[PDB]
DNA sequence: TCTTATAAATAGTT
DNA sequence: AACTATTTATAAGA
């Protein structure tokens, strides 16, 4: 970007609703490479701050919930103190 | 995913 | 990346597995800053070409499914056609 | 909305 | 596992 910023909640409404918009379809473009690229079957389910509902899934967000309820093994899973652990861990 | 109550509702919810 | 490539299927189960772990990280880091700077709940679910599951929500996956069922007004929802078709416009 | 200067992610090689 | 040149994403401007 024109200048780097620091992952911070954004206090200006209307700058919250712009990065919100364009980093959504960011979001969407990256998982949409991954299920081609790999053969993944993806959903991705947002609310926003004021707890709108935005929704995608690679092909049908209906068959992935199902598969989801379905699954019985133990299984990678993140939040974003994993992902915060993973950061200070890499060098790069 | 695996058991749950919460399993049960979004089954539900799917299903109707 | 080194060269642009076809966002098309990797055959190649090495490439593909490599290319797998790194994505689905760099997704789940946008999704962790996307939650951080736009205050919001992130939910997202994968499974791989052999069906297995990976998962990331930026709190809890209980909560955004419970509420995710409790929705029931119209919302954005898109699908893979819908991204192919946006890239067609942006050129 | 676009655009463009810059920052961040990643392909290909090691 | 690493590095790095390049492609891609995006912050601030139009």
């Amino acid at each position: 970007g024109r200048k780097k910023i620091q992952i911070q909640r954004i206090t200006d409404e209307r700058n919250r609703q712009v990065t919100f918009t364009k980093r959504k379809f960011g979001l969407m473009k990256k998982a949409y490479e991954l299920s081609v690229l790999c053969d993944c079957e993806i959903a991705l389910i947002i609310f926003n701050h004021s707890n709108k509902l935005f929704q995608y899934a690679s092909t049908d967000m209906d068959k992935v919930l199902l598969k989801y309820t379905e699954y019985n093994e133990p299984h990678e899973s993140r939040t974003n103190a994993d992902i915060i652990e993973t950061l200070r861990k890499k060098g790069f | 995913w695996g058991s749950g109550e919460v399993k049960l509702r979004l089954q539900e919810f799917l299903l109707s």
